[PDB]
DNA sequence: AAAAAAAAAAAAAAAAAAAAAAAAAAA
DNA sequence: TTTTTTTTTTTTTTTTTTTTTTTT
């Protein structure tokens, strides 16, 4: 359950790099191939996405750096 | 993908490249066997099969046989729906001109050949003769002859002479130019001739001869002599259910060419006479015109319908065309509409959606989650179990609803608000609950309003309507930093209700231990909803840093607001809860709220006050009846009043003492002032009427009429929809407008009798007619609005300028409309702006004004800042984000993306749904004066000789707060520095009469004046004064009329008295019809008169003044600096002619005679002087004032049309939609670089050019800049594409074809058509890689 | 009255009439603006791209969907390849150069 | 029985942009 | 008597969203 993405915003500047993040981390989650990082409960992919930008976790940083791992 | 779209001529040769095979039948298929007839307009072995991997002969139906054609019939065995790509070509027996290249009003051939369009036209009417090379003989090439003069020639000349007509003359015609020689010629005559009208055809030849030389294009080609054949499916030949066929009309079209074509060659192998072949091939390139641009020449041929049959150009161009009706916006899948309701249980942040609706949304969803979970085997299986609607279903639909919001839309989306996303809750019935709050933004009511639903399938647009589109989100309109979710009408009625004091109520003046125990309290009924008491209340402050700290006091309220304080969060103060809150303080709580807390604070908040209001106002049970409209006691006094007074006014018409109009302006008078006496006694005996007792006699109070609850609190009312229940209705006006002389004295409450109310239509006639055609008239303006400034996107983060304008507060002339914070607020300024204690500067050169340096500039009272606008953006392709400034529903500056063009276009146009003596100084203050010269007058007092002297006050505080504009002969009862209080009038003039005050003193002359040839002779009979009187030039005598009397003083001793400062003489050469007073040998002091010569709409004026059309007087500016006089004058026109002291003297103007004139032919006035009077043409503003001036006009006239209306619009989307409006520029001087004398080009061009070659060493072009109306603002774009969807469409595409204009996609516009990303919203990113990775 | 596969066209591949033909609502050129204000370009890409007009994209997504994936593959409108080729019937030579 | 295009149609306001024709006003 | 400017006149665009006896 989410209402405003305020919080995300603030982390994630520009309010387009956050779109397209969190676009990119839903769809590693979706397609069965990853898994998530923040406990789920109950939320969809794209919630659970921004769950994870707006608390911290996640950017386009930290998500290109865990794309080079691979 | 591809990055380019190309645009050219068609070649015969590509149009045989394109097709496939030649049509050669007009047949389309057997009755018989509905099968493609050969060689006809649907065939199979040309254009592909009927049937997939089946040929028409039936030999080969296979997969298998897959790339063979089928030797019986020649069918390639392939997909249906090559049908759908394969074209035709059909050869002519004889060339066809193309209509486009032939009739559009810049005829391309006509101006091409230089022939007059006319002698064309005949020309393909096989009505006359054209030479066609015949030979400096004794004809010319381009020669036209008559049927008796080529007969005379030929039997002159056998040879050595070549003459054709038609279509085949034209062609040769073409074939027989050189463009280059003929080019260079051109180019020697452009450069020795000097006619400006010779020049410019000359120029605009050269342009096109040079185009058509850069282009790989030839003149033969504009001649067609293969026509291509759209693919049958375009044109379908369905059978209507029962056999009966349905189809469109090009295939008459076509079937008439082919018909036409088969008998010309026919006619041509019989070797018919001359009369019938020439005929025939008319009749053929008849049909082919209606074939490609019916309707154009002579009259559209229709069918057996009589109507015009459509053609290729009505499918692309018209508002049904493709690029309006199935290119820029389609109908959609995953989506529905209904009607709406209320359902005010909801959060902000969802929408209702009906079961049913929501089950035929989402199937797919339902599809995939169900084959996911196993219950289906296959996908018919889940098919069917969705339609019998299981009972598992709806355990799979909720599962999807739960995070997958819906785009709510209502029809009228004028502004980005009306498309918001939703998250759907489920909801048995077939309304979609919407919650009530957001109709302020989508202006929907529900009285049947219906709204469609859209579903948003991927991924990212799932985010997106997540993080962009919610309801919660847009919390702050685009137009205006105001919220959108102000409560409305309702909640506010709830909370003025509930957030109320009665003088003595049940339990006042207890104490309570807090907002709890005034709700327990309230709910058992010991004490009422309104008792004054007090209570304990603690308060939060985040005054630390970022900390909050609490304060308890026993405040003094009433349980009503002690019960409301539960609900405003922790941080706003007691204070703003402790009122009458009606609509205005409780918005202005909400924006207290969000600017404290942020937004999740102030959505809860807004939440909170939605459910307690409604929940209140059901609790107070505020009804309307028929005892809450008391009309006043002393309404009938008023009336016999005013009865008694216009029976008075009569009686002294009857006299003869009061004329018509006065008498009516008299009694038009008595009755406004009695309908005012009578609305401030209904107010009087409602508002305050009510009266109680608390351990006394009595008191008054603030009334609990329902009636006076609903108009004081906002609330759906108003003092002025009321006063028309209890109080008279007033005045009502006639069609022409005027008002009638007898109002209208009863009110509703007692019912309008017959002739009253039958008064009372033409005013609801005339209101409902201005909406239905307002309501177009501002979709037109929308819609050219924001496709003219489908362009700008924020491309940099700063230009690294300083040019800027100077943004001042506005004053109309009396108080100030509006303060400097609300026009500077949220912008980027261009200079460290600096207290009136210059010693130190006050803010840095580029922070963004938010509220505490506005309230700082306040605090300091700053007069005028220099700020950055996106007039003034040094960026090509965009706009610096700086230089835009606050995004105007986000908080912080502007976001590198946001199409700031759209949003500022829908801004402007939302609200044109919503549109159709002395000086009197007011505050005590100091007199300034800007640029004003005087003199002392003869009395001792101040007159001023200047024409722009304007007044101002400038308080003790040294901020003007008062402007006035002054006439040229003003006497000014004070000076400047002198203070002065409220209510004197410092300055005076007379409002006629046109003075020639002097500056020189002395015995007044006659010179160069004579009876009768430049005066005549008249009495003032009234005073027995003889007046000189100067005759006008359509009267006087010429000889005379060399002669301008003229007025030189001088002294007892002769000597000529000259100007004081100066050295010239003083002679005032009066113009006609001055009326000289003084006589010969009067002495008379500086300024003394000589002659007292005598003497829109709301939103037609904003579309004129965005399509920048000159006004109907268009006053003329001073061209250029320097001291006047007059030329020689012509019969229609005077010659004035504008000479600077060190400048170029020759520039002259001609001026219609009866044009009034501003300067005495001595006054020596600076460039852009107002030589007329009157509005003024933004043309002429930004020709001679420059940019910033042009801009600030605009500015000001389109802000002072919407306040009007009580409408508010930042200015940054005027100044956008200006600098969209100004963006070409004509060169002036060609220099080193490559641009022709006058070309017009794009200013970006043109700029960026410049740049790069004062890079090099070579000096840049000179460029004067142009304003050009929106609509032509648009048409002309260095992109085609863009510009051939709004506008006239066959103009710019044949102007592209001959151009050979090539587009490569950047815009909004042609994107959005291709289908791609858009490279103003998420998809900037991607667009700039595309760039990136390109030329790397 | 809402509409998720219903028929589609035949001239312009696109959504039908509404309601007893079973089609969709209108997003039209005042709908696309509404959208452009934001930024909004996925959702604006796909209701004009594959909601409505690509042949193949609609399919392809409808499989995706029926399949748990949530993601697109845009191609072209069919409607622009129309208006190439209607102006192709034209004297107008247009093509798209890469 | 399969196919097929002439007519005499005639008609609209309002507003504005742009191109072509006509009339001044010279030298 | 020729030529350029200015004026006039004609013509071309735009004008909201959705919901049937007669030839082959
Ligand atoms: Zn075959
Ligand atoms: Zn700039």
């Amino acid at each position: 359950a989410r209402v405003t993405v305020q919080d995300a915003v603030e982390k994630i500047g520009n309010r387009f790099d956050l779109v397209l993040v969190a676009a990119r981390r839903a769809r590693q989650m979706q397609v069965g191939g990853k898994d998530p990082l923040v406990p789920e409960e109950n939320d969809k992919t794209t919630v659970i996405a921004l769950r994870e930008i707006e608390e911290g976790l996640i950017n386009n940083q930290i998500l290109d750096v865990r794309e080079r791992q691979e | 993908e591809f990055d380019a779209i190309k645009i050219a001529l068609a070649s015969p040769d590509m149009i045989r490249s394109w097709s496939f095979g030649e049509v050669k039948k007009p047949e389309t298929i057997n009755y018989r066997t509905f099968k493609p007839e050969r060689d006809g307009l649907f065939c199979a072995r040309i254009f592909g099969p009927v049937k997939d991997y089946e040929c028409l002969c039936g030999k080969y139906k296979r997969l298998k046989h897959r790339g063979v054609i089928c030797e019986k019939c020649g069918v390639e065995v392939t997909q249906t729906k090559v049908r759908r790509e394969r074209m035709g070509h059909i050869e002519l027996a004889s060339p066809t001109a193309h209509i486009w290249f032939l009739k559009s009003l810049p005829s391309r051939i006509g101006l091409l050949l230089d022939m007059p369009l006319r002698d064309i036209e005949r020309v393909l009417y096989f009505e006359s003769y054209v030479v066609i090379e015949g030979g400096m003989t004794n004809l010319e090439r381009q020669q036209i002859l008559t049927e008796e003069q080529y007969l005379d020639a030929l039997e002159e000349f056998g040879d050595e002479f070549d003459a054709k007509m038609g279509a085949e003359a034209i062609q040769a015609l073409l074939k027989s130019m050189d463009l280059e020689q003929e080019c260079e010629q051109l180019r020697e005559e452009l450069n020795e001739t000097n006619s400006e009208t010779k020049r410019k055809k000359l120029t605009k030849r050269i342009k096109l001869l040079e185009a058509f030389v850069q282009s790989g294009n030839k003149p033969e080609w504009m001649i067609l002599t293969v026509l291509p054949v759209l693919p049958p499916d375009l044109r379908p030949l369905v059978p209507l259910d029962g056999g009966r066929f349905a189809t469109s009309d090009l295939n008459d079209l076509y079937r008439r060419v082919i018909n036409r074509n088969n008998r010309l060659k026919r006619l041509l192998d019989l070797a018919a006479p001359d009369i019938i072949v020439r005929n025939e091939k008319r009749m053929l390139q008849e049909a082919v015109d209606a074939l490609l641009d019916n309707g154009r020449r002579g009259r559209a041929i229709t069918g057996s319908n009589k109507r015009p049959l459509k053609s290729l150009a009505d499918m692309i161009k018209g508002k049904q065309g493709r690029f309006r009706q199935n290119l820029l916006g389609k109908r959609v899948d995953y989506s529905g509409r209904s009607v709406i309701t209320v359902g005010p249980y909801l959060r902000l942040h969802q929408c209702g959606l009906p079961k049913k609706m929501a089950l035929e949304l989402f199937k797919p969803f339902i599809y995939g989650k169900l084959e996911l979970r196993g219950l289906a085997t296959t996908i018919k299986a889940a098919k069917k179990m969705v339609e019998r609607e299981e009972a598992v279903v709806w355990d799979i639909l909720d599962e999807v609803i739960r995070e997958h919001p819906v785009l709510l839309n209502r029809a009228p989306t004028l502004h980005r608000l009306g498309i918001q996303a939703f998250e759907p809750v489920l909801i048995e019935g077939k309304a979609i609950q919407l919650h009530p709050l957001v109709c302020a933004a989508y202006n929907a009511d529900f009285d049947g309003d219906q709204m469609a639903v859209h579903v948003p399938l991927t991924l990212e647009a799932q985010l997106e309507a997540r993080a962009l589109m919610m309801s919660t989100n847009n919390i702050l309109s685009p137009a205006n930093g105001e919220p959108i979710i102000v409560p409305s009408q309702d909640v506010v009625l709830g909370l003025y209700y509930m957030t109320r004091d009665c003088v003595n109520a049940k339990g006042e003046g207890m104490v309570l231990t807090g907002p709890k125990e005034a709700e327990r309290l309230y709910r058992s009924g010991l004490a009422s909803l309104h008792a004054r008491v007090k209570v304990r209340i603690t308060e939060y402050e985040k005054d630390a840093n970022g900390e909050l700290v609490a304060k308890t006091s026993l405040k003094d309220t009433t349980v009503g607001r002690a019960i409301l304080w539960m609900i405003v969060p922790k941080g706003l103060p007691y204070s703003i809860v402790n009122q009458a809150l009606g609509k205005k303080a409780i918005s202005k709580m909400l924006n207290t709220c969000y600017r404290i807390l942020g937004l999740k604070p102030t959505v809860i908040f807004a939440d909170q006050i939605m459910y307690t209001g409604f929940a209140y106002a059901a609790r107070s049970g505020a009804s309307v009846g028929i005892d809450d409209m008391v009309i006043p006691e002393k309404k009938h006094e008023i009336i016999s009043e005013a009865e008694a007074e216009v029976a008075e006014i009569q009686e002294q018409f009857q006299s003869g003492l009061v004329t018509a109009g006065e008498r009516y302006n008299k009694v038009i008078d008595i009755w406004a002032a009695a309908n005012d006496r009578v609305s401030k006694a209904m107010m009087d005996n409602l508002q305050t009427e009510t009266v109680i007792n608390r351990d006394g006699q009595e008191e008054k109070q603030v009334s609990f009429n329902s009636i006076y609850m609903m108009a004081d609190s906002g609330a759906r009312g108003s003092a002025a929809q009321i006063r028309q229940l209890a109080g008279m209705r007033g005045l009502m006006a006639k069609p022409d407008g005027s008002i009638i002389e007898t109002p209208i004295t009863a009110n509703f409450r007692e019912g309008l009798n017959v002739l009253q109310y039958f008064i009372s239509t033409h005013g609801a006639r005339k209101g409902l007619a201005d909406t239905a055609l307002k309501t177009a008239n501002s979709g037109y303006l929308t819609r050219r609005l924001v496709d003219v400034a489908q362009d700008l996107v924020v491309t940099e983060d700063d230009c690294g300028t300083h040019e800027g304008i100077m943004m001042t507060p506005v004053i109309e002339g009396g108080d100030v409309k509006e303060p400097l914070r609300d026009r500077v607020l949220g912008r980027v300024t261009a200079e460290d702006v600096l207290k009136p204690g210059t010693a130190d500067i006050l803010v840095p050169r580029n922070t963004l004004l938010h509220e505490q340096w506005c309230d700082l500039l306040e605090e300091n009272s700053v007069d005028a800042v220099k700020v950055r606008s996106v007039v003034s953006c040094d960026t090509d392709f965009g706009v610096c984000a700086h230089c835009y400034g606050r995004d105007l529903a986000r908080g912080h500056i502007i976001n590198k993306g946001e199409a700031i063009g759209v949003i500022a276009a829908q801004s402007i146009g939302e609200p044109g749904t919503q549109l159709t003596s002395s000086i009197q100084v007011k505050n005590k203050g100091s007199i300034k004066l800007s640029n004003v010269k005087s003199v002392v007058n003869s009395s001792g007092k101040l007159v001023i000789t200047s024409r722009n002297t304007e007044l101002k006050l400038i308080d003790e505080f040294g901020r003007t707060k008062e402007s006035y504009k002054v006439p040229y002969g003003a006497v000014l009862a004070k000076g400047d520095g002198e203070q002065v209080a409220g209510g004197e009038t410092v300055a005076n003039w007379d409002p006629h009469t046109m003075p020639v005050i002097t500056e020189v003193s002395g015995f007044v002359r006659f010179t160069d004046m004579i009876d009768g040839q430049t005066i005549t002779r008249q009495t003032d009979e009234l005073t027995g004064l003889s007046s000189l009187v100067v005759l006008d030039s359509a009267e006087r005598t010429a000889g005379g009329k060399d002669l301008r009397p003229a007025l030189k003083i001088v002294d007892a001793q002769g000597n000529d008295v000259l100007i004081p400062g100066t050295d010239m003489p003083a002679q005032y050469f009066l113009p006609g019809k001055a009326i000289v007073q003084l006589e010969d040998g009067v002495q008379i002091s500086s300024g003394d008169t000589l002659a007292r010569i005598p003497q829109t709409g709301g939103l037609p004026r904003v579309a004129d003044l965005f399509e920048a059309r000159r006004p109907k007087e268009p006053a003329i500016l001073a061209e250029i600096s320097g001291i006047v006089s007059f030329g020689k004058e012509t019969k229609g026109k005077r010659r004035l002619v504008i000479t600077p002291v060190d400048g170029s003297d020759p520039y002259e103007e001609m001026i219609p005679k009866w044009r009034q004139l501003n300067v005495f032919e001595g006054e020596r006035v600076e460039r852009g002087d107002v030589i007329s009077d009157g509005p003024e043409a933004p043309h002429d503003i930004l020709r001679l004032r420059g940019v910033h001036a042009v801009t600030r006009y605009i500015v000001n006239e389109v802000q002072d049309v919407y306040r009007l209306q009580g409408v508010k619009i930042n200015d940054k989307h005027i100044e956008v939609i200006v600098r969209q409006m100004l963006r070409k520029a004509t060169i002036v001087n060609a220099g080193s670089s490559d641009f022709l004398e006058g070309e017009q080009v794009e200013y970006s061009r043109v700029k960026i050019a410049n740049r790069e070659l004062e890079a090099n060493g070579k000096v840049g072009a000179t460029y004067s800049r142009d304003l050009l109306g929106i609509t032509k603002a648009s048409l002309a774009t260095e992109s085609f594409i863009s510009a051939a969807s709004f506008q006239e469409t066959t103009r710019v595409l044949t102007e592209a074809a001959v151009a050979g204009k090539r587009d490569e996609l950047r815009g909004l516009k042609e994107n959005v058509i291709v289908g791609r990303l858009i490279p103003a919203g998420t998809g900037y990113a991607y667009h700039q890689d595309r760039m990136r990775r390109r030329a790397a | 009255h809402a509409r998720s596969t219903g028929s589609y066209s035949l001239v312009t591949q696109q959504p039908l009439g509404g309601k007893a033909q079973f089609g969709g609502q209108r997003f039209g050129e005042m709908e696309v603006w509404a959208l452009e204000a934001y930024g909004a370009a996925y959702t604006l890409q796909e209701m004009l791209t594959v909601k409505s007009d690509d042949v193949n994209g609609r399919t392809k997504m409808y499989k995706n969907i029926v399949d748990g994936n949530h993601q697109m593959e845009p191609g072209m409108p069919e409607s622009f390849n129309v208006l190439l080729k209607e102006i192709r019937s034209l004297g107008i030579n247009i093509e798209l150069e890469d």
